[PDB]
């Protein structure tokens, strides 16, 4: 361990001098890239121009040796850190990481059974931090596609009636669905009211909102189990922006698959809604999104506003 | 209204680093009314780095604030609001000022150390951009002095912008090229001339290369001819001296009207890039020529507009305006007939047009298809209605094509109907200023909408005989004249009817 | 094997126009164990010198959500792809010629999304007879009887095409004229578009039925 | 059209093969009034030569490795422009001495100033020679000095890039000639004229009528001499980048708009810029190695590769190759280009075979039920010509088809070949036309295309993992599997 810094003098005579990267990798597998430290919970520093600062950490509780790691953070340019395990505060390593590292990146897809952990992540965003979770990047086409329906001037007044929204997502974690719901609510000036839960074969949730006109708002999420998840869990299957009025113009439904078009029954289901179709938007790759998010740096207004509503809803879930 | 409240903000882009735009020619009350109002608006919505120090330059010098006073002076006459006045305060502190002499080599030494001093004051990144905006005769002396001091040498941190125009004839264009070429590279010189960043022009490529039906029937096997038209309805304003030595052939036919031509007879590029596209524009320009070069009367007609009627109010003739010389010869209406010699446009003539004091402003690119081989459906009106496909780059933007369909009634008949699609009624978004788009691109660096070096030589060579032949002195009573408010002079109509085709009434 | 070129199906109870509707084997006249089809899908294939290897799909129906007739022709993809989409979604150009509701011709093509970058979004043009020519209220029977009285036979068959059509359809007809198997008939709820087997038929190759 | 007189400098001369490659050629050129009588040559290098020694050695060379000296008076009239100025390669003082000698020769001989510099030094000395040449400023005027660099132009991409950067900083990219290749002035011009002067062969050249093309180059001579030369290169930097990458460019090239070198070279680079291998990730569907072992040739025994002098009995240098390239532009999308080469294969031949497609529907019956599709068979080796095969009718009262072909050989209507390719190369170098030479972009692009397979095969591996084919069989069976994986067969030739 004490040879981590001494051997660097030998490497100094022997390069890539850019921002550094960090990883944790809970998984036991395998046990500008300037300084890659492959932590996997001794020292195995060997720099080969893709300099390697890989340290073999088969023993856990390496916080104490992290004091020199913090000194080995290479403070010359803004840097980035990957924390691909979970959110926590008791483990003191995070506190040192957030103060030291310029920015951190997490993924809202590998979370364990508990769901309130995402709430803990959501709370930290309100405090001034720098989190750019890549799961928000996957909603880029869905958000763009939703805005496509209302574009022409003829449907300008349709947006002022929207009351019913339903979201269909794969059984499991609902982090991807809640983010979309928060986004649309922010753009129409909605506020949370109540939150119930109806467990079952489909896990039908229920959220209610208010409005400037104080008309009731109804939304629900369905956890249709397909049993054919493509290496990624919790992805949208369809959505329906319906209407509950008497002389409303029309709704809008966006199918995504053959089974996802199961909403073509009842009264007006295939009549009161104009059904479109989308080819496929699901199960992307972690590599391509990571590169694009790495390229950009700063603060996003849209993400913070969406996460503001998400915090309010989850705080009422335990009481509701 | 409030179109698509879902569209508050979703895009992601950024100009990389700060810089100092050392605007030359701060005098002449043109920078204060054109450039500074443009940049100030962009700063209001945070489209720039935090500090954009502008260093005005002029032979005559004022106080730091007195120079700032005239900067505000031009703001008010084109004011679009100020909001909180504190925004201008930091702006006023951001802008600095220096002075010197244009033709003094040592004057730049006073200049060079000045912005270098501001580099130590700000320490943002260090970047230089030049926007010399003075009379064309000042272009050579300004360029050579920059090379002598050598203060532009970094290929990535130095950019130089040349203002319109660029020359007079073929011998003039080459002379400027030798000076710039020996002292600068090719990835540093920008030549904004056209103001053709209008959004429809870069749409002329996506509509052509991303479809599967519109490509196969675009070649000599189906097309008959092409008519490119540009018209205005504003005469020569009192600044006639600038226009007096220009002529409408050299003003809006060498720079503007040829860009529409290069984008209509070019081959599909292999991959979208910076040089992979502009390299394809040069190839077509190297295989074009006038229809006839011996008898120039078959490939070009000039003209001039005289007194007439425009909008129910009498309009004076050209040789009456406050500044023009009576018994002149500078043309106003120009028409040509170009041909292309390659393996896919052989024998398909192109007709070009332009002018002033025409009935209304338009811009079209009309393509006419051939006639059907068999004529079983003879119908009525001699079936003299071949189907055309017309684009539009003016008010009421859109794409329209005409074709024939059956007329109701027991007897066979053929009417003429068209299906169209307009941008206003499909997207519902207001237009955007083209000038702002070009300035933003001067920071990132693309060199896609700016003409290259060798390409601007080919444009001059194509009209070599026309410019020289008309410039010779001739009889004052030998230039055809047309009334104000009517389309074409009498002579110019005969050029097209000889072949058997008629000008598009439009 | 006739499971790749035809699928039948009956219609059962469902919802239509905000009101319940009885199923087929519950109406007057029909016995409670009939097997008469009410939906037929096929896949023809013309083998002359210009339509080689280009398949034709056909499907009638009953108790469908809305009354429409159409003819859609789908063109091939571009040989090379350089421009990216705006929503990672790519579509081919399609020509259609509506018939029953409001006769017209339509066409769809791509164009650039206004902004700062280069992306494409789908758009379409249009043309309707009732807004350009006029409104026609002609009755087919009237014209037919007038033609019969005069005689200009163009819309009447020559019986050669009659024999040809019967020959084309004979194998499916003979196969479907089978013993009962009452519980071996697919059913689609009155109001939906088709039973799932036709969906599988089209999606085995990649293309999808046009959700009109 | 005889070029103007000038003086030659032959760096690294008085070595090996320089005499037999230069002196007979220049002597024959001078005897055939190809050059004016004011042509001189100058030697170089460090060994203490002599003018009389130079004359004696040149006489011996022409007598032994050429037709002869002809008339003695002819040699007397020739022998006035052969001097010498000894000097080290990296000696600036020797360079100034050379400059003074050149000035004196210009003043006396009156050569009018124009010059051409010929370089023939070992390939591991180009950087120092070019840098020291540029140090003294011998290359300033544009038509006054042309420098020719012999084979090879580096080995891997990095070396070629470094050499290009060094060359670019000394002289303008208008005088450097990279010689290289051996395609003369017959085949290139013949093929271009045949393609771009007929109104039938052009419309049938895009992707909707053509199926695949094959390009074959074969030799029968063994490794012969230069064992040390071959051991360091192998048959991937010797015949698959110099020669075999020219037939591809000429076959798959878009039409030009002129005839001068500019348009031709620009079109060639544009085509070469949009090519790639087939399976970059898995190098088992886009490449096969080989090595020739003992076998039978001409009714006599011939030893295997690992029995020649100078080659260790563990080497893994290939002598066979096979790739599968593919173009990705608006015209050749989805048509594979199978390539080939080798050594010790029988029946030395080159070829370019294009195979068309089958008809939409078939209404006739084949004798063998095979229905062989039509083929164009451009040939380059001896018996040059164009041959095409189509269908006819079997005599009798039945409808059956049988494959027959036309033919047209250049050796009947013609046959009077031009001079040696070296003579025409030298004449073109003197007069000046870069049509037959190669620009920097072409070299860099070819190296980029071949880089992955070259790197993969360069790595050490098991000594006995080389697929082996005896001398005489066409190829190891792995190539047969590569071609039969899709169905199309190797041309039987």
């Amino acid at each position: 361990l004490e040879a981590i810094e001494s051997e660097l003098a030998q490497i100094w005579q022997t390069r890539a001098t850019t921002f550094s990267f960090l990883v944790y990798e809970p998984d036991r597998v395998q046990s500008n890239p300037c300084r890659i430290i492959t932590l996997c919970p001794q020292a195995q520093l060997s720099a080969y121009c893709c300099e390697y600062i890989t340290l073999r950490g088969t023993s856990d509780a390496l916080e104490r040796i992290g004091g020199v790691i913090t000194e080995l953070m290479l403070p010359t340019l803004p840097k980035y850190v990957w924390w691909k395990a979970s959110p926590e505060a008791e483990y003191g390593l995070f506190q040192r990481l957030l103060s030291h590292a310029d920015m951190i990146i997490v993924d809202s897809s590998i979370f364990n059974n508990p769901e309130q952990d995402l709430l803990q992540l959501a709370q930290l965003v309100n405090k001034p931090e720098a989190i750019a979770d890549l799961n928000w990047s996957r909603l880029a086409p869905w958000q763009e596609l939703t805005a496509e329906a209302f574009d022409p001037p003829e449907r300008r007044s349709a947006v002022g009636e929207i009351d019913q929204i339903s979201i269909d997502y794969e059984k499991g974690n609902h982090a991807q669905a809640l983010m979309y719901l928060g986004w649309v609510a922010s753009r129409l000036q909605w506020t949370p009211v109540s939150y119930s839960y109806q467990p079952g074969v489909y896990e039908i949730h229920k959220i209610q909102f208010c409005a400037p006109n104080q008309r009731p708002i109804e939304a629900e999420l369905a956890g249709l189990p397909l049993a054919d998840t493509g290496q990624v869990l919790g992805d949208l299957i369809s959505l329906k922006l319906g209407s509950t009025n008497t002389q409303a113009q029309c709704g809008t439904v966006l199918c995504s698959g053959t089974v996802g078009c199961m909403r073509m029954e009842a009264g007006g289901g295939a009549q009161n809604y104009r059904v479109q179709q989308v080819t496929a938007l699901d199960d992307q790759n972690t590599e391509q999104l990571l590169g694009r998010q790495l390229q950009r740096w700063g603060r996003d207004a849209l993400y913070d506003e969406s996460m503001a509503i998400v915090l309010a809803i989850l705080q009422l879930s335990q009481a509701g | 209204l409030l179109e698509n409240p879902f569209r508050t903000g979703l895009r992601q882009e950024r100009t990389p680093e700060p810089l100092i735009l050392t605007i030359f020619g701060a005098s002449g009350d043109l920078t204060q009314r054109k450039l500074v109002p443009a940049i100030y608006q962009m700063k209001r919505e945070r489209r720039l780095p935090p500090e954009l120090t502008v260093v005005g330059f002029a032979r005559r010098d004022w106080s730091h604030d007195h120079f700032r006073e005239q900067m505000r002076k031009g703001i008010e006459e084109f004011s679009t609001g100020i909001g909180s006045e504190d925004l201008w305060n930091e702006f006023a502190q951001g802008l600095f000022y220096c002075s010197g002499n244009m033709d003094d080599p040592e004057s730049y030494l006073k200049l060079k150390n000045f912005l270098g001093e501001l580099d130590e004051k700000r320490n943002t990144r260090g970047n230089r951009v030049f926007y010399l905006a003075v009379s064309p005769n000042f272009f050579p002396p300004g360029i050579k002095q920059l090379g002598a001091a050598g203060m532009l040498s970094d290929p990535v941190k130095s950019r130089i912008v040349i203002e319109k125009p660029f020359g007079r004839d073929l011998s003039s264009a080459q002379s400027l090229n030798r000076v710039v070429q020996s002292v600068c590279k090719e990835n540093q010189v920008y030549r904004i001339d056209h103001y053709l960043g209008k959004e429809t022009v870069q749409n002329l490529m996506v509509f052509r290369f991303a479809n599967a039906i519109f490509e196969p029937l675009w070649n000599r096997q189906f097309v008959d001819h092409v008519q490119i038209t540009v018209a205005e309805t504003v005469g020569v304003e009192e600044r006639a001296g600038y226009y007096e030595s220009a002529g409408a052939l050299r003003d809006m036919v060498q720079n503007h009207l040829m860009q529409l031509f290069c984008l209509t007879a070019m081959d599909p590029p292999n991959a979208i890039d910076a040089d992979s596209i502009r390299n394809e524009k040069v190839k077509v320009l190297q295989a074009t020529r006038l229809a006839d070069i011996n008898n120039l009367e078959n490939a070009g007609i000039r003209g001039q507009y005289k007194a007439g009627w425009m909008g129910g109010k009498p309009v004076p003739g050209y040789r009456e305006e406050p500044g023009v010389d009576p018994s002149s010869t500078t043309p106003t209406f120009a028409a040509l007939k170009l041909m292309v010699d390659n393996w896919r446009w052989q024998g398909v003539p192109f007709y070009l047009r332009t002018g002033k004091r025409m009935p209304k402003k338009v811009s079209e690119i009309a393509i006419q298809f051939r006639q059907v081989p068999l004529l079983i459906f003879q119908s009525v009106a001699h079936q003299a209605n071949p189907n055309v496909l017309s684009l539009r780059i003016q008010p009421n933007e859109g794409i329209s094509l005409r074709f024939e369909a059956k007329m109701p009634g027991s007897e066979l008949r053929t009417r003429t109907v068209d299906m169209d699609f307009s941008y206003g009624s499909s997207f519902g978004v207001a237009a955007a200023d083209a000038y702002h788009r070009l300035l933003l691109d001067c920071m990132l660096g693309d060199q896609t909408l700016f003409t290259r070096a060798d390409e601007v030589e080919e444009a001059w060579r194509v009209v070599t005989p026309v410019l020289s032949a008309w410039d010779a002195p001739s009889d004052p009573l030998s230039m055809p004249l047309y009334e104000a408010g009517t389309w074409e002079p009498a002579e110019a109509e005969w050029l097209i009817n000889k072949d058997g085709r008629r000008w598009r009434r439009l």
